[PDB]
């Protein structure tokens, strides 16, 4: 019903989801697991005028 | 005096790995309620779902539906929304009040705690005030 | 008296008053709780005595 | 492992569906992904099924 | 000492002749999101209408039948559970108690 993150790609070491990413792995066990938000997108013409 | 606050802050944001613990931690930022809270409550969300169940009167062609009714019913109805989900966000620690007695055979903690939940969603929407009881007394057998 | 590192130690010690530490210990004796300091006082004397 | 992750599965798309407040469906969402880690590779994070 | 299990299934052993075989057709099923599956069934048979396809979301027939679609009812609401334990009148009550509660508060 929502997507998940298979755990070979993200807890190995180094994360390939990590990598994909750019992020601290620790920074992103709070992005899957539910304990931390992520801005994902952003209008940065419209905050911009 | 705010010092302790540093260690308080830096302790709550810290690693916990264990999900049982992020969710016991997640339901405590809702404080508990009380009698007329809960009364006022139920009030809410019963002129929430007359409210939309009115809405769908109106649905088929009841009215060409004026502004004013329009904006004040759906605030009538998106407040009984929100005061029925701040009712099951409050009593989501009695979930576990007993859930924590179900566990060691058979299944898992959080588990029960969702089954919990989810009859807790059964025991809100079927809860009457007009009796006068107090809210667990009725939550505790849906539970 | 003749404790030369303990009294080395106690210069470098960089905590003062009881109470100062024992929220060292507690916040280190678990990590993620709000501290009482003077109720986590208890827990000393009840994990060693 | 695949009974829990079913049941969870289950239980969240009848979360969903019913319509529930935001803490209990990502606690279940959650739950679903640590059941799927738990099923791929075991105890990798957390403590092991 | 031997410990000796069984799955629950038989095993019977012909030959797998691969030309007497009972002749049979194929019944086409879409699903709603277009999808296209396709069934063989035995010759002297229904072809059913619809069908929990490959994809796992239901399968209808490529044909028009619709003899159908529902015929059943939702549950129960909370509209239900509310409507049977209150009166109309009492519901209009608090209703118009909770329009005059928004109207005094916000615009006086």
């Amino acid at each position: 019903a929502a997507p998940v993150t298979h755990i070979w790609y993200f807890k190995g070491v180094p994360s390939r989801l990590g990598y994909l990413l750019d992020l601290a792995p620790k920074d992103l066990e709070k992005i899957i697991y539910f304990a931390a938000y992520v801005i994902t997108s952003v209008d940065e013409e419209m905050r911009h005028n | 005096s705010e010092a302790l606050r540093q260690a308080r802050k830096d302790a709550e944001l810290t690693a916990s790995a264990d999900s049982v613990r992020a969710y016991l931690k997640q339901i405590g930022k809702v404080a508990l309620l009380n009698a007329e809270e809960e009364v006022e409550l139920a009030k809410r969300i019963e002129a929430g779902l007359y409210a939309t169940q009115l809405m769908t009167e109106l649905s088929e062609r009841g009215e060409k539906l004026p502004a004013a009714q329009r904006r004040d019913m759906m605030w009538i109805c998106r407040d009984g929304d929100r005061a029925k989900n701040h009712l099951l966000e409050a009593n989501l620690r009695l979930v576990v009040s007993l859930a924590k007695r179900y566990t060691g055979r058979g299944m898992a903690f959080l588990d029960l705690i969702q089954e919990g939940n989810l009859g807790l969603i059964r025991a809100v929407e079927k809860f009457d005030y007009t009796k006068g009881y107090k809210f667990s007394t009725y939550a505790t057998w849906w539970i | 008296g003749f404790s030369e590192i303990m009294r080395s130690t106690l210069e470098k010690d960089n905590t003062v008053g009881t109470d100062e530490a024992l929220l060292d210990i507690y916040r280190k004796l678990r990590p993620g709780e709000p501290p009482t300091k003077e109720s986590a006082q208890t827990l000393l004397e009840n994990l060693f005595f | 492992l695949y009974r829990r992750v079913i049941n969870r599965n289950n239980r969240l798309k009848r979360l969903i569906d019913l319509g529930a407040p935001e803490i209990i469906v990502n606690n279940e969402k959650r739950m679903l992904q640590e059941s799927v880690d738990a099923l791929f590779d075991n105890g990798r994070r957390g403590r092991p099924v | 000492r031997v410990l000796r299990g069984s799955r629950l299934g038989a095993v019977s052993y012909e030959t797998d002749r691969n030309h007497d075989l009972a002749p049979r057709q194929i019944a086409r099923y879409r699903t709603d999101n277009g999808e296209e599956f396709e069934v063989p069934f035995a010759d002297d048979a229904e072809i059913p209408g619809t069908w929990l396809c490959r994809n796992g979301m239901e399968g209808t027939l490529i044909e028009g039948d619709l003899p159908e679609p529902k015929k059943v009812k939702p549950p129960r609401t909370h509209w239900d559970m509310l409507l049977e334990r209150r009166s109309i009148e009492e519901l209009e009550e608090l209703l118009k108690e909770r329009l005059e509660l928004i109207r005094s508060r916000r615009r006086g």
